[PDB]
């Protein structure tokens, strides 16, 4: 999974 | 609907009560409940919003790979059990979008509320994308573009480079690019103009503003490392 | 129930694709499901639902404990999304002791599935009891040391030392003397006996019987060392 | 909290 923005919740 | 009774400004406090606890389901709920109270939200209260969708809907996602995975490396236990969180995970996009279009995104007139609920729109299509099949797919996409695009060009006109806002909407539009759209030309140029205009006007902010950018900044060199 | 359409087998193979798939909540609806197909559970199953329970009452647990120290910190919302989070803990629990009382404890004529299901009636007491005020607390504390204790004889009867579940009791119970029953000697030569008597017999292990044998010593040991 | 048996959820 590439960044995304706010919570890193998966 | 079941926060009906329920004071706005209780909702917001449980809202932050619950993201203290983790419990982001409730915090969704609460945020929910006070979104239909029909008054415009604060700049936090989007944000606590945006942060209980975003843990809820995340966790679907992660168990929704899992299962994806699990079910083609077999190719009906599987399959139904993948259907039933893709269904519970669908339920969720649809209530943000239900949300935004009743009545978030048309009472929203300045540029830092509009920009942050139409990023939303296109991250909840987006999230539809990564489950979708066939035509509906097609359609799907296209309305988390749509969003994105216009989330953009108010952006670009309306506010700084280094807004954390329209940092994190070009983000999350070259991550849609590169991921959804089959686009990672696109994606590559997007998140290096966006880095570099943002590299330009940092000079302008105060420490915690430079910060606040320089974080998002981050994630976009890091997806500019996988991809390039 | 709501379960009550589908296959035990689909059950069982649902409940270990939510264990990969970190979905504990419904992990436990499926095991609970399972259970009320009415035929005793082997080994692996009692594993897959103490397994989903102890993550859904965690979660809850670790909540109630944020909002209960906000909530003496402040010393309504505090107070009344402590309570809700309370209520729902106390609804799991009613349901794990429900379906241990209908029909898992009486069904279960073998050591290890006996000593298992009551020391789950043990946890589950004490997770009330954490919560619980006044007399009520001093009833369900006693309904707590029952069942380990019952679980206890049983275990030192039936199995060796170093069997984990005994081992996994004894550890319980003795966080139970600690924490709930205010005997903190009691636990800590609680924890002392059961690591020297299961230390005297690793020497009839193989080795992966004492792997699962000194991982739950180590937790012994490190309770030991938090308490002398 | 001190250390119980099995998953440490909480
Ligand atoms: C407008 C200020 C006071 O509120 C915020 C701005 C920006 C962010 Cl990212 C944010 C995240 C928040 C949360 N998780 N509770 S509040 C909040
Ligand atoms: C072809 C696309 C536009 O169709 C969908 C598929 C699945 C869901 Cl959950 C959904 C929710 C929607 C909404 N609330 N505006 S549109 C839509
Ligand atoms: C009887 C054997 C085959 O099954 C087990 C024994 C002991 C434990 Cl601790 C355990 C945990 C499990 C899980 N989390 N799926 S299965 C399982
Ligand atoms: C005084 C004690 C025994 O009372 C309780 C308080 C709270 C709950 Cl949730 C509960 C569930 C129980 C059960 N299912 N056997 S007893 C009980
Ligand atoms: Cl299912
Ligand atoms: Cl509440």
């Amino acid at each position: 999974m590439f960044k995304t923005e706010g919570p890193d919740s998966d | 609907g079941a926060m009906g009774s329920m004071e706005r400004a209780s909702l917001i406090q449980k809202a932050k009560l619950a993201e203290q606890a983790e419990r982001y389901e409730d915090m969704a709920a609460f945020m929910k409940g006070a979104v239909e109270k029909g008054e415009e939200l604060s700049c936090e209260e989007r944000n606590l919003l945006s942060v209980a969708y975003k843990n809820v809907v995340g966790g679907q996602r992660a168990a929704w790979r899992v299962l994806s995975s699990i079910e083609q490396k077999s190719n009906p236990e599987v399959r139904e059990y993948r259907e039933k969180v893709e269904t519970e995970l669908q339920g969720v996009c649809d209530t943000v979008l239900g949300l935004l279009d009743s009545h978030l995104i048309k009472e929203a007139g300045d540029a830092e509320s509009r920009v942050f609920y139409l990023k939303m729109k296109g991250d909840y299509y987006r999230y539809l994308a990564e489950v979708a099949t066939g035509d509906d797919k097609k359609r799907i996409i296209d309305s988390a573009r749509s969003a994105y695009q216009e989330a953009m060009d108010i952006s670009k006109k309306e506010m700084p480079p280094t807004n954390p806002i329209r940092l994190g909407l070009a983000l999350n539009f070259s991550v849609f690019h590169y991921e959804i759209a089959n686009s990672p030309e696109e994606a590559i140029s997007l998140a290096k103009t966006t880095f570099d205009e943002a590299m330009a006007d940092l000079h302008t902010l105060s420490e915690d503003s430079y910060k606040d950018s320089t974080l998002i900044m981050q994630l976009l060199r890091d997806n500019l490392t996988l991809w390039t």
